[PDB]
């Protein structure tokens, strides 16, 4: 299944990345697109505090991120928020990216699935 | 006349040594001031730094909440 | 086909959106292009579209060239989908008398829909 | 709701037609009217319409802009697609799909035309 | 004394020959440059003509190829 | 000295005809860019007219 | 004349204490601004306060 194939690429990813994440952050500053890279594999992985770290990375990064950058991450915390079934930052997240970008059709989508997860 | 002149030369004279040594002391206290300031400006941004540690735990917390 | 359908929609809305943010970036937003905008907006599937649609529309109305007659109807369109249907009734019966030939089909079906409530 | 669709569509075709003709009547057509008539016409189920509008948007190509030339040749695609000229409606995507790589509509359109021609 | 005169009248003379001509070749450069000019003007209306040429045979290639 | 008047006219003629020569060389420039244009739009309408020849077989 | 230098040198002065006068305006200005950052700080906290011990009251 896809999944499998799926869920390997994963445990490698979070691997890569977690090992070039903490080689950055040993010997020095560690760089905004390494950081980016580690809480993007992570609002991805299975394990739900692998959500939660990649939600605390994107936070950490987005004070000193650029236009376009705050934007994505923006958008990769309104997923992570999403996938932990916290539909309100979610749709706080979105509703932010939403309103700086009217009809980016993915942010819709995702507002929309926040919204029909919402009606219970 | 000569001796008012000159007594109200030395009076002018003394008037200005005045002057000059309270001019002097206004000074050393603005700079002592001033620097005392850096001072507190330099603490204050070392706190800055501390806070940014101080936020970032705050955010990992309410996260693992 | 609907992903023919989605698929245009979608690129309608956003290269519309980009042109009205082109455009108000540089001075006043030409009649044109909102006209476009708010239209796209008023035939999405989205609510929140369907309300920046009819308040480009409605925004459009006053200074028109009698188009006036178009504005009104899409704005009857954008009102019914809305369920907001009184408005719908409203602009498609001022519609209807500007002209003696359209939107009789629209009354008839803010009519039914009305009566099926 | 179908019959909203077929009544905003015959009522978009009708009154551009009009607006086109108002304009063309009186000296130069604007770009933002051919643009909406050739928009209908595409969109129309009468294949002559299709061509009608294929027609307009390669008048409209050499008269936009950076990002309208991008709409335009988007628009051919879907209207060659839509008269099954396969080999006209592939060209146009690909090369608006040379420069927006991941332009996701284009994408999807691209891969309509390519399991129609398949098929 | 009078070879100076004759010198000055020399150079004199000299000096209307050297003016004369300088003004015969400005009236001919600036003849010129105006029939350039005119010239460049009929361009312009020649180019505005192949903007109405490219329309209508952008319009006919369109025809045909659809 | 009407002399001095002359010179000093023709030194101020001097530097107009050094300006009107690089304005010359300039606008020549200029029409070779145009030249170039015309012969851009020269071959691409011959290629345009192999197209025609094919569309009309 | 010497006295002359006094006067020149007090020109100067009074030049360099406009100097100064601005220095201290400016410097208040930015102490200001700061300020109004660390009460933006204070009052963010206090929303934060809030829903901590909303959470908390559960």
């Amino acid at each position: 299944m896809e999944a499998v194939l799926n869920e390997l690429v994963s445990v490698e990813d979070l691997l890569k990345f977690e090992k070039k994440f903490q080689s950055e952050k040993a010997a020095g500053s560690v760089s905004k697109s390494t950081q980016f890279e580690y809480a993007w594999c992570l609002v991805r992985s299975k394990y739900n505090d692998d959500i939660r770290k990649g939600i605390v990375l994107l936070e950490e990064l987005l004070p000193k991120g650029s236009k376009e950058e705050q934007r994505d991450y923006v958008f990769y915390l309104a997923v992570g928020n999403y996938r932990l079934k916290e539909y309100e930052k979610a749709l706080k997240y979105v509703r932010g990216l939403l309103q700086t970008e009217p009809q980016n059709n993915q942010a819709k989508e995702l507002e929309r699935l926040i919204d029909k997860a919402m009606k219970k | 006349d000569v001796g008012n002149a000159e007594v109200k030369l030395e009076e002018e004279n003394r008037s200005l040594k005045a002057d000059l040594q309270k001019l002097k002391d206004e000074l050393a206290s603005t700079k002592q001031k001033l620097e005392k300031a850096e001072n507190q400006v330099l603490a204050m941004r070392k706190q800055s730094e501390g806070l940014t540690k101080e936020y970032d735990r705050l955010l990992e917390e309410h996260a693992k909440l």
